[PDB]
């Protein structure tokens, strides 16, 4: 026949053959945009696919398509989104306004703005001197024949000491169910511990991969090599990071269930004592007494934690993916190791649909034992409206 | 999402003899008239309304499936028994939209026809893009619920 | 998500000897019919209500012949036995969405006839629109026990 | 996203005999001339005019059938009933955009011809796209409204 | 994900002739209607019941024969041996879903007739939707079970 | 994930004279009664159980040919010898589940007959939805070696 | 992962007269059963057993030409020749999983059969899905090495 | 991912006169025999074998002359000239692998013959897949390179 | 993303007898070549020339006129006009690139030549890639009247 | 990335009757050998050396041109024409590598022949896949450029 050998060529990924029946206009929509998919050309993808989601076509071409267009518009959201979100360190936050934009600029090219003002309320911080943080973040990713690649140019202006950094990230595909990804980091935001975020940068090395196990089993690991700075170049100790996650999924959707197990451990060769110029005393902003090094960075972190996850889509994405409403539960339970601590979370969100095209979504997230909170309870708190670039 | 046009007629007899003849199903939803005349039945019912439902004939040919001929074979039909009024209609839209939250679509128009004059008593028309976790039958029920809520019966 | 039509009639006997003709398929789902028919001989049976079946009269080419005639074959036969009433109706939605949660989605209609005369004593539609976990068998049960319990019987 | 044209023509006179004839269909959207038909006879009914409807007389093969020469035939039967004004239109766009979205987008042209002379006496058309959540018979509803609204009858 | 008809009828004898006739496949899944008859044989079976299987009728042209035309020449069958009871029902629903978990879903009626009268003692209608990682035999063995379960056999 | 169904009969003798007879594919999988036999033939050897094997007879078309004639056969066979007791069954799934897992789903139905009489003394169903890195024999080999051991022998 | 039977009989001797039949192929995979033999006979080579090789001889007709037939000309072959044992089997399952790097599934079941009465010596079945970057001959190779390893020779 | 048989047999001796007859091709790839036939011709030389090739014959019709035929007809060549080992073999996978990596599967069985008596003094099987970055002609090479170093020569 | 060359040639008579012939579609889009012709004229008189418009010739056989063939026979009717220029040209490009942005690309040149002659006085090419929310109209717009507006009229 | 031969031959003079017969074409692009004629032509002006081109044949059936026969009439036509040199070649490949950033893959092979006997005074082999942003028909020029730059002349 000539059905079978489509389906023999989109199954086999002769690429070929995908470029010969494309070429020659023989192909389904959804067929079309199956191979669009498969070629590497992802936006050309998305653009057959929405340009072809009407009543002119027949039954499950509508189905495969809508379903295409909703997973690629979950991988590469095109949008924009307002929102303000409040993140708790642990004793220490950082409250204030968001902007996220994104698109595909051209056929290949995706781009990525996250702009977003803040302040940083906390006991241990001199936020006088920190004034409010500008941050502008821009990401312009090329999608590739195995994978992709990425560069990052963020910045954060600041009164205390600006910070510009930038990020190349190359994700390789060896195989449908094999996946790896090497990044350098220069001079980048932190998220270790809330004294890290407000004060330090961090030049990073950085190797992982995503295996997929069997169908409902997956494996990610993470090696790192991390280097910590104050804003101003002062050196706060370097370290290695290695994480190790395995998700289970129950449910693909309806809802979507998932469990999760993973580990986590850090290790890290601190400096001797912490730059004077970061202490509050020489005209800096660190007012914690005292100022002990373990505080901006933990020399040993380790945790494993158990999860499970039920979801309807992603609420605070910047496109949503489920028809008119998303919600999240997302539970953690962690026994830290290095801390003697038992660390439990959970993280709560809603979305819901407006005026069409968009979703208004609140998230709530809630963390017993922060890693650098010192004991102080940490969590996270947003709303956000999203809008969808889009037939 | 739902739009419904309100009337400005003289209210209907409720003590009175109803018809029922078959709607026109100008949506492109094959068989979608006799649903709304079933959801219409039982929607009229919940007023105290009972109609009487046409008879139907056989269909031994393919010039037997225009919904107009039937409607006015059934409206000589109310004029024989001397039906006081005969609710009939249309169906406009009757489908599962196709965009991401595919939301059931239903537009009905209502009518009550005098029988022997013909001449048209009441006419609205309703419709409603109802919730994606919803069905189409259930938003049907709920167009039909509000054409035939509005209409004025004494 | 569901709705159903609150009937506003006078209760029905129990008490006497019910039929249940086969009921007519306006879903564009294969022998939805036959399955409601079997469902609502259970359904019925939960609430002691036993009805005598219809007996064959085997048809010829499926495809020809119209639900509504041997529906009224139906009718017939229940009028020479001498039934006192006749369960019957149609189904308007039997089927899966293909949006993107994949629900069941069943729309009913019951109607309770007087074989002799055909009067309609009762006539009541429910739609239902269930869970991505739930059978859309089990969503015409519900909806099949949604309309039976609210029948009023004595 | 709506527009509408403002007329600069003198009004009409809603206590004068109306007639209905149908409208001619540009849209690829088949029978929405139909569609559109009924929802202008019941947006009309909520402006207090009660258009007399054209007699559907039986044609010939459906697939060729011009709307114009319909329109003209119900013309020449509403020129010899004496009718004051005769309510028409045509239908531009009746479609679901593609997309996502699931977008209406209706396209509708509101005449009013006097039959004698045949001159077009009124002449306004409105669109109406950027509504995700509604349905397409909805955003027909409004598009008449609006055109209707705006026919400042006197 | 599962939901059960209650029947109110007598219990039944458990020492009994028991009999097994085909069941009716409204499903659209082949031959769904002989995998439930064997899964109801075992299932039957671990409740102490062994009933006498119909014989193997000889047929050329299995098209020609129906389904319930077939339960027609097993319950003479039965008629002939003199039994007591015999076991009757159909497959609504077999099938995985159309999703990405395709879960079993399973719908089942069974029903326990007087061979020589025909009397339907008992009616029961199952339904499951289940595990993502369920089969399709064990779906249908779970509803078996509570089916035959709830006999409350003597 | 598996369910087995738990026979309620008395254990049959292991040293008696053993038959096989062919199992009946009801499964859409091609040939998958003849590889639940050549599993089930390793199984019972195990436990120490030789059953001899049908013998192989000229055919036509096999496609023509029923299973269950081929059973009778095979059981007259059975009955022509002293054999004590046959091992039959059939087989009502065999595949790799749909969905993004893809796991193996087995359903067997192992039943034991009386040759003379044909009279089932042994009736068990099990079912398995195994691990996404099983295979289909091996889910079967499973399957089968649980029905195999829940016959107890004494 | 993998499964393998465990058989309770007593060992054969390797000092004997082997001979080799070909394998049926119950998969579903073309010329599984020859691939098959070939490996099966390097395995028993590996463990110092030299089986005769049944003639082989061309299919007139592919159809008319069975498995089973060609087989039991093979077991007459072996019959003619007096050998003491003849190693056979199946083969249940020879394919990838479904979709893009599916690792290797094989079943196959080994039977060692006495030429003269035709019994079943030996019954081993073993199932293996592999890792997904091994092959079909490989994951082949191993469950026949596991098999035939277990086969007690002395 | 590798697995190769080991041969318990006694040494071959180099120095005699060795031949070559095509290798039977059980894997779907079209003409796999005869590439593995070369690259076993360049493998052998490697090692010191110089194989004398079975010469060609006319097509006519191939279509019928299977490949076992045609290798007994290799072999009555090879017996004409009086070699004293014949190279031989199978080709049970040739392919790259279903997936996104590209990735070569090759089995191939090596069998050396003695055409006096046909018996088979040799026999081992290879396989070779998961190197995702390699041709299929360079694992077939490695995988042969290693068939044939194994090939204890004296 | 444009381009466009820089005719050298002298300047031309703005207030002379100007003729318009049809363009040469040289690009695959149908009837491009007509929409190219009226934007033209369009931009001309925004210039001040006021062509004479070409004969509709009536052609019998649409693909025996080949463009060239009907410029040809224009250019005569310019002649016999006795018109001092002809303005003509040709579409090179007239499409959306599409993928994601759908930019609309269009190429035309312009050439103005003496009717008696037949001599080239003015040639020019513009090209334009507009940007992705542009229309082809109003690309080939903005690309003729840059031509237009290079021509060094008096 | 791209890789040469580098011939071993005499520098060949650059004063002298050249000639340029038709290039093979052994990719499975159309008419490669003609775009890398003309590219070729070009490349050897800028070296100074200006081949006469060989003469066009009348064509019948355009699908069987066998290249070879052709080139050799060619070189007949040279030899005719008292040529010292003749340069030829042919066209391995030509063609964009499939996917995303598809660079273009040019492999050609250059050959100097001498009609007076055919024998061949020069060969050499270019192969290019070059950048992603680059054109097929640049990518053969760079490649024909070294191959013509290596091409010793005195
Ligand atoms: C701690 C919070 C636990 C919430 C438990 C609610 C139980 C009911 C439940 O989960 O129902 C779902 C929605 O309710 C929800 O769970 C929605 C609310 C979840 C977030 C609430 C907290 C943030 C505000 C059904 O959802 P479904 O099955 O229709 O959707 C899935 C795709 N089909
Ligand atoms: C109605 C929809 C729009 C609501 C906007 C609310 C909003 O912007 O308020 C924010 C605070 O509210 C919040 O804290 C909102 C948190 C919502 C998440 C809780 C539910 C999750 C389940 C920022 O208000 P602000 O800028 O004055 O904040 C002070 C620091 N700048
Ligand atoms: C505690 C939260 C309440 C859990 C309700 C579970 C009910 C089981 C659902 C069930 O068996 O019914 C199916 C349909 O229901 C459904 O499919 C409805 C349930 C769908 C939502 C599943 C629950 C998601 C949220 C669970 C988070 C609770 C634990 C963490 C605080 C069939
Ligand atoms: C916290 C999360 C930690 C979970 C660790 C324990 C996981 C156990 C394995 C679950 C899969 C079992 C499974 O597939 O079994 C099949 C039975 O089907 C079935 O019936 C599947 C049942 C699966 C139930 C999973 C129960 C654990 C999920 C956590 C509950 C929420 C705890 C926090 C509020 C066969």
């Amino acid at each position: 026949g000539r059905n079978e050998e489509i389906q023999a060529a989109l199954r086999s990924q002769n690429r070929a053959a995908l470029q010969r029946l494309l070429e020659r206009g023989e192909l389904d929509p959804a067929q079309r945009v199956e191979a669009l998919v498969r070629l590497g050309h992802g936006g050309e993808a998305l653009g057959e696919a929405l340009g072809a989601l009407g009543d002119g076509h027949s039954r499950d071409n509508r189905e495969q398509l809508r379903r295409q267009a909703a997973e690629i518009l979950e991988r590469t959201p095109q949008g924009l989104q307002l929102g303000w979100n409040k993140r708790d360190f642990g004793g220490l936050d950082f409250k204030g306004p968001t902007l996220r934009a994104a698109r595909h600029l051209g056929d290949d090219w995706y781009a990525d703005l996250e702009l977003g003002s803040g302040r940083y309320h906390g006991d241990a911080l001199d936020s006088s001197l920190l004034g409010s943080e500008r941050n502008a973040r821009l990401t312009l990713r090329r999608e590739l024949a195995d994978g992709f690649a990425a560069a990052t140019l963020d910045g954060s202006w600041r009164d205390d000491e600006d910070r510009h950094g930038l990020g190349v990230l190359r994700n390789w595909r060896l195989s449908s169910r094999d996946e790896l990804e090497a990044g350098l980091d220069w001079h980048r935001e932190t998220d270790e511990t809330g004294l890290m975020r407000a004060l330090g940068m961090r030049d990073s090395l950085r190797l992982g991969g995503r295996h997929t196990l069997s169908g409902r089993d997956q494996l990610s690991w993470s090696l790192a090599h991390n280097r910590f700075s104050t804003r101003q170049g002062d050196d706060l100790g370097n370290g290695e990071a290695l994480s190790l996650e395995w998700a289970h999924t129950l449910f693909f959707d309806g809802p979507a269930w998932q469990l999760r197990g993973g580990i986590d451990y850090q290790r890290n060769r601190l400096e001797n004592r912490v730059p004077d110029d970061l202490l509050a005393a020489h005209g800096g902003a660190l007012a914690l007494d005292g100022a002990r090094s373990q505080d901006l960075l933990q020399d040993r972190y380790g945790q494993v934690y158990l999860g499970s996850t039920w979801r309807r889509g992603f609420p605070g994405a910047l496109n949503r993916s489920r028809p008119q409403y998303t919600w999240i539960v997302d539970t953690l339970a962690g026994w830290q190791w290095t801390e003697k601590e038992f660390n439990y979370g959970i993280d709560l969100g809603i979305g819901m649909e407006l005026l069409g095209d968009d979703e208004l979504a609140f998230t709530f997230g809630y963390q017993s034992a922060p890693q650098g909170g010192g004991g102080d309870a940490g969590g996270t708190l947003g709303v956000t409206y999203s809008t969808r670039f889009g037939r | 999402c739902s739009s419904f046009t309100s009337e400005s007629a003289t209210p209907l007899a409720r003590g009175a003899q109803w018809g029922l003849v078959p709607l026109l199903n100008y949506s492109q939803a094959p068989q979608a008239g006799e649903r709304a005349e079933q959801i219409l039945l039982s929607v009229l019912a919940e007023e105290g309304v009972r109609p009487r439902l046409y008879p139907a004939q056989p269909q031994g040919d393919l010039q037997l499936v225009d919904d107009r001929e039937r409607q006015q074979r059934a409206l000589d039909w109310a004029r024989q028994q001397k039906l006081a009024y005969v609710v009939t209609g249309s169906v406009e839209e009757w489908q599962y939209k196709n965009g991401l939250d595919g939301e059931p679509a239903v537009g009905v128009s209502l009518q009550v026809l005098e029988p022997a004059s013909g001449r048209v008593l009441w006419s609205t028309s309703g419709a409603r893009a109802g919730w994606s976790r919803e069905s189409l039958a259930g938003a049907a029920q709920k167009v039909l619920r509000e054409l035939v809520g509005d209409l004025r019966l004494e």
